């Protein structure tokens, strides 16, 4: 597990480095801000219907009466530009605040704990998470547990022994064709069927798919020996 | 040899799970995978 | 997701008029901003659908024989007889839900058939594998045992299910059967998606009808105002008309951006619900249905998703 | 018909491509409009 973790991080470094848009989210944020700034600045060069885009010329060249209406048009256009910029910045800030709330939630529930929410922190059974600072953002290294080598098995809901149904206390009844074993759900670790890891819940008649098998009794050997 | 082609998107590889009334698949090994998630803050 | 729209300034603000082209260019790069914003919204809608529905990495198929311990998924599983392989509930949802001035409606990247294919893959994975398909390789497991897992996940011993398998199966079948009736009987059952469609249609209609607005001009139509007046007197009126229509476009884009943020919040919630209830069993209270959550089944709907939260 | 032309039907003065329509006008009616108050169909003055 330690080697797999080390190799995983070593691959994370290369995958971040090589991919053209690994940090595309933060790059898009920066680009959106830069383009908003650039369009706001370039809006000073727009006439807005006035006969001049440079304003030191419209006032001096024109008479104060007409210069007043020309400056009115220019101020209306530029204040429209400012209001549009502020509204777009408010919408973008709401989007960024939603993302920052999600980042705070992910920090709290995966860096500061182990989350059982599926796919919230990485694809797989979440194990850990490591925050990493990034320009105007955060990068989480979601360490997850992915089962790898599945294998077919014959399973049964219960085990009929001594005329009473037996259910796995924690795990699954499986058989390798001939012998019946109880196994934890996420990792093939066959165990001999025993009264310790099985609990009796009635008779064999009710259950559909119950298989007839023997359940080992730990106490009998000590009584015999 | 090489040119732009158009096609219908392939949603993914078809994987019919071998479901059966008494067949289960318990994994025998794991894989500690690290995933990277980037979030603007 | 919402309607995937796009706008052409040079045709919306004026049509056949070419003088408006020159008059608009001097206004500046407002229309570049508008096109970039609308393209961002469109790509966002495509991403919304992809994030909600493409949770699965492999298209799964249910076995040809569909005895799942007595549970009946015929209402949620695809219907091969009809052309579009949509389940009866999906068909009911699709049936219930019900401009060339530069306004164009871009088609979604994922057709309704492919969204139904994603939904069917998720359903098949959930049925034949449980939550395992969402956290690694899909692992076969009998449904009477998967539901015993789901009972163990709500603090009820799996004993309870195996002693009551037929009763639980009948209750689930009856609930699924009543879902179709409850959806069909109430016209406002799909009110959320219907409201989304109505909001998009109202936005398009008000944007189109804003062309007839005078904006304090002698003539709203462009040919009359330009031809009747001399170019000096006509330019101020045309500038007023262009300012009015450009404010209309800015208002439409801002409203679509706010609505896109709302729909993106809803699509993030839908992706979260799919991940945590279709691909797993969630312990969060009231997140997926009122009661101790057992399962959830995605169903495609026009510009949305419908979850059948099976609870205990 | 089926070619984008500028059409002048008794001063309507619209542009578009003309196709035959299955819709039936009332005898007094001359042109049709859609919901958005845009000219959708026109009755030919020469014919009916
Ligand atoms: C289990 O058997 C089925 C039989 O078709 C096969 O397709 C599947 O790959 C097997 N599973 C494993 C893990 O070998
Ligand atoms: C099943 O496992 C048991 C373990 O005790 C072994 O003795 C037996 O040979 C195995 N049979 C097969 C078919 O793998
Ligand atoms: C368990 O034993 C009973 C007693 O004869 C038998 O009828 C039953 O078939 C056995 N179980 C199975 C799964 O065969
Ligand atoms: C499961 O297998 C087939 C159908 O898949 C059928 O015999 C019956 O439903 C089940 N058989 C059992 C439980 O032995
Ligand atoms: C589990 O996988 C690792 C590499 O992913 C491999 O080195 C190891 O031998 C595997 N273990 C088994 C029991 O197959
Ligand atoms: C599922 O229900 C439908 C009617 O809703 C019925 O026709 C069908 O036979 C049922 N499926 C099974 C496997 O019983
Ligand atoms: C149009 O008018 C001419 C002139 O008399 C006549 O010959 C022709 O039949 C008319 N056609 C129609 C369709 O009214």
């Amino acid at each position: 597990i330690a080697n797999q973790f080390n190799s995983a991080i070593g691959k994370i470094q290369d995958s971040l480095s090589s991919t053209p848009s690994a940090l595309g989210k933060l790059q898009d944020v920066v680009n959106h801000n830069a383009q908003a700034l650039n369009t706001l600045v370039k809006q000073l060069s727009s006439k807005f219907g006035a006969i001049s885009s440079v304003l030191n010329d419209i006032f001096s060249r024109l008479d104060p009466p007409e210069a007043e209406v020309q400056i009115d048009r220019l101020i209306t256009g530029r204040l429209q530009s400012l209001q549009t910029y502020v509204t777009q910045q408010l919408i973008r800030a709401a989007e960024i605040r939603a993302s920052a709330n999600l980042a705070a939630t992910k920090m709290s529930e995966c860096v500061l704990g182990q989350s059982k929410r599926v796919d919230f922190c990485g694809k797989g059974y979440h194990l850990m998470s490591f925050p990493q600072s990034a320009p105007h953002g955060v990068v989480f290294l979601h360490v997850t547990y992915v089962p790898a080598q599945e294998k077919n098995f014959t399973t049964a809901p219960a085990i009929c022994h001594d005329g009473k149904a037996h259910f796995p206390r924690e795990g699954v009844f499986v058989s390798n064709g001939t012998h019946w074993f109880v196994t934890q759900r996420n990792f093939y670790e066959p165990q001999i069927i025993t009264t310790d890891n099985t609990f009796v819940s009635g008779n064999c008649d009710v259950v559909i798919g119950i298989v007839n098998n023997t359940v080992y009794d730990p106490l009998q050997p000590e009584l015999d020996s | 040899s090489q040119s732009i082609i158009a096609y219908t998107m392939s949603l993914g590889a078809e994987n019919s799970v071998a479901y059966s009334n008494n067949s289960i698949a318990i994994p025998t090994n794991f894989t500690i995978s690290v995933t990277t998630e980037i979030l603007p803050v | 997701s919402m309607t995937k729209t796009s706008v052409d300034c040079t045709m919306y603000i004026c049509g056949d008029s070419t003088e408006c082209s020159n008059l608009l260019l001097q206004y500046g790069s407002f229309c570049t901003q508008l096109k970039r914003a609308l393209t961002g919204i469109a790509v966002e809608q495509d991403k919304n659908t992809q994030e909600v529905f493409a949770q699965v990495k492999q298209i799964y198929k249910t076995p040809p024989i569909k005895y799942f311990g007595g549970f009946n998924f015929s209402q949620i599983l695809p219907d091969p007889s009809k052309p579009s392989k949509r389940s009866p509930i999906e068909d009911l949802l699709f049936n219930k839900v019900t401009k060339f001035k530069g306004l164009t409606v871009l088609p979604p990247l994922l057709t309704d058939e492919m969204i139904a294919q994603y939904t069917s893959a998720l359903l098949a994975g959930t049925i034949t594998s449980g939550w395992t398909f969402g956290a690694g390789p899909a692992l076969q497991i009998p449904f009477p045992m998967q539901m015993a897992y789901r009972f163990n996940g709500i603090g009820v011993t799996q004993n309870v299910l195996y002693e009551n398998q037929k009763l639980i199966a009948n209750q689930f079948n009856s609930a699924i059967g009543k879902i179709q009736d409850s959806l069909s009987s109430t016209p406002s059952a799909l009110g959320k998606l219907q409201d989304v469609v109505n909001h998009n249609a109202q936005a398009l209609n008000t944007l189109v009808k804003q062309l007839s607005s005078k904006f304090g001009a002698i003539s709203s139509v462009l040919n009359d105002i330009f031809s009747r007046l001399d170019p000096p007197e006509a330019e101020v009126q045309i500038d007023r008309l262009i300012t009015g229509r450009l404010q209309s476009l800015q208002t439409y884009v801002t409203q679509q951006l706010i609505r896109a943020a709302e729909i993106r919040a809803s699509a993030n919630l839908a992706a979260t619900k799919m991940s945590e209830c279709v691909l797993g069993q969630s312990k969060r209270v009231d997140f997926c249905g009122k009661g101790y959550h057992l399962m959830s089944f995605p169903q495609s709907a026009p510009h949305g998703v419908v979850f059948l939260h099976v609870t205990y | 018909k089926n070619k984008c032309v500028n059409f002048n039907f008794n001063g309507l003065k619209g542009t578009g491509v003309l196709t035959e329509s299955n819709k039936k006008f009332l005898p007094f009616q001359q042109f049709g409009r859609d919901i958005a108050d845009t000219t959708d169909a026109v009755r030919d003055p020469q014919t009916l």
